[PDB]
């Protein structure tokens, strides 16, 4: 039912950060969740996502630089940012889908949503 | 000169429908040959104790194991087996139905001449039931729609009504039911699960979204023959209304 | 109405001994092929230790998310997207009318699942028309190679059905035996595979990417499989 991001702050070009986000209040080990962002005057646009296992999949302009991780024992969620460029400062919002199967890539497909976690560089 | 025009209908219809999935298909296959190279060249760089021939040989092994119907996926020792009561019951209701979905595929040599007796005598074993089934079921509808008829603007228009009404309630039933249960079960997007109901009944069996062991997960037992039941009640309420209607 | 349930009784029974007979086949090697790459996966681990089991098996979905849309993670191909260009859509617009289904080749994206429901759904009935049609004439012909035989009627039938036995199963199997190097079992076992609509995929005709193929094979092997369908039609329904 909640989803709770954590992990938004202010940090150099070229730099490392990440930011968690953990489920409260459903299966976490059923459902597929992934991370978005939108920059200001920009739309939402998609980051990176994960099924219930570690297939993994990212958006053409974070690949090899993003890495979205969960570790099922703790709840948890987590999208390792490296070398942070100043088109990444968005606000960040991770969302869950009740379909597992595949790390899916449109937000029509992901159910619940969360408030967003403002990441400046 | 009859059977000749529908040829060519039929490749007219072919030359079509390969430009339209040409269109469809064309742009993710590029994305996805550009992104699967990226990904090996960017797991060389975060590994640098892989040499890049290591990794290729990696590759070709979990394929070698999923090929041959072994999902490298996970701990294959704590996953379920692919031939097991169950299992081999679906495979079995997968030849003789016609639907082959080669997922779960013989490998042996002994496997492979049990595989070509049991659909040259299952096939059509399968269609004296399906057959059967749809006679007696036709007969059913032939007495309640012949009742509809005779308490009744036109004589054809009002067996048309009840033709498009055992369509909707074969695909509310059969179709939309079906789909929602496989959306939850095997965690497909809506599209994929009826894509999967329309692949199945039809006979076509892709194999690319299979009704158990799509995912690393432990299936029931009695889910997977369950399935084949959906199948058989499936393919049986279409072949009553083709059969009524002929 | 106990008839059709005696039917069903027979299939359900035949279906449960043949599950046995599979699984006392396939259990052996499917165990040794499960051990196999359990191992395999082990050792790389133990070898390259820089590489976290996670990091293993997310590189081994993403090969076989590339493999099962079409693209090889083996090496690296190129602009030479030949699985899904005219020829090869042709094939599988043919796959889907036929509901062979190899699925070798699949639609990836959900305007292509779209267009695959609706292309069935009206491309089946099609080809069902021209496959009655050519089996209607053919019957006809048939009907008349027989009645000049009756005028000089079981072991006619069975001369009938060694001869599709032979032009449409043991010929091509011929053909596909020495083209795509295939073993004598392997050839039968995909001509009953393919003739039956069944279509598994693990044996496809002018599916090995490797083979410099000449331009008159692949459009002859769907012309075998249209000529070929009608006739096997006739056996099923003799049956
Ligand atoms: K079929
Ligand atoms: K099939
Ligand atoms: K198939
Ligand atoms: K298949």
């Amino acid at each position: 039912v909640q989803l709770v991001e954590s992990g938004g702050g202010l940090v150099q070009a070229g730099d490392s950060l990440r930011v968690s986000c953990a489920g409260s209040g459903f299966t976490f080990t059923s459902y597929g969740m992934g991370w978005f962002r939108q920059a200001p005057g920009k739309e939402r646009e998609f980051v990176a996502s994960i099924n219930w296992n570690s297939n993994t999949a990212y958006a053409d302009s974070v690949r090899g630089r993003f890495t979205i991780s969960r570790d099922n024992a703790e709840s948890m969620m987590y999208l390792q940012m490296n070398s942070l460029k100043p088109e990444d400062t968005a606000v960040y919002y991770c969302a869950a889908t009740r379909a597992y199967s595949k790390p899916r890539v449109d937000s029509r497909h992901y159910d619940y949503w969360g408030q967003g976690t403002q990441v400046t560089v | 000169k009859t059977v000749v025009a529908i040829f060519v209908v039929v490749v007219v219809y072919l030359v079509t429908g390969g430009l339209v999935f040409r269109a469809l298909e064309q742009p993710f296959e590029s994305s996805q040959k550009n992104t699967i190279a990226l990904e090996k060249a960017e797991f060389l760089r975060d590994h640098v104790c892989v040499s890049p021939q290591e990794l290729e040989t990696l590759i070709q092994h979990a394929l070698d194991a999923d090929n041959a119907g072994v999902s490298p996926i996970g701990q294959s020792s704590q996953q379920s087996s692919h031939w097991d009561l169950g299992s081999a019951f679906f495979f079995a209701g997968t030849v003789i139905t016609t639907i082959g979905y080669g997922n779960i595929a013989p490998s042996t040599e002994g496997g492979k001449i049990f595989c070509i007796l049991y659909a040259i005598f299952g096939i059509p074993l399968f269609g004296f039931l399906l057959a059967g089934i749809g006679d007696q079921l036709g007969t059913i509808f032939g007495k309640s729609i012949a009742r509809v008829e005779k308490v009744f603007v036109s004589q054809t228009k009002i067996r048309v009504i009840s033709t498009i009404l055992f369509i909707l309630a074969g695909c509310i039933v059969f179709v939309t039911i079906p789909a929602v249960i496989f959306k939850y079960i095997e965690g497909w997007t809506a599209l994929e699960s009826i894509y999967f109901v329309v692949v199945t009944l039809t006979t076509v069996g892709f194999g690319d979204f299979v009704a158990g062991g799509n995912a690393g997960i432990n299936y029931r037992e009695w889910y997977k023959p369950l399935v084949w039941f959906w199948i058989l009640v499936g393919l049986a309420y279409f072949a009553a209304v083709l059969s009524m209607i002929g």
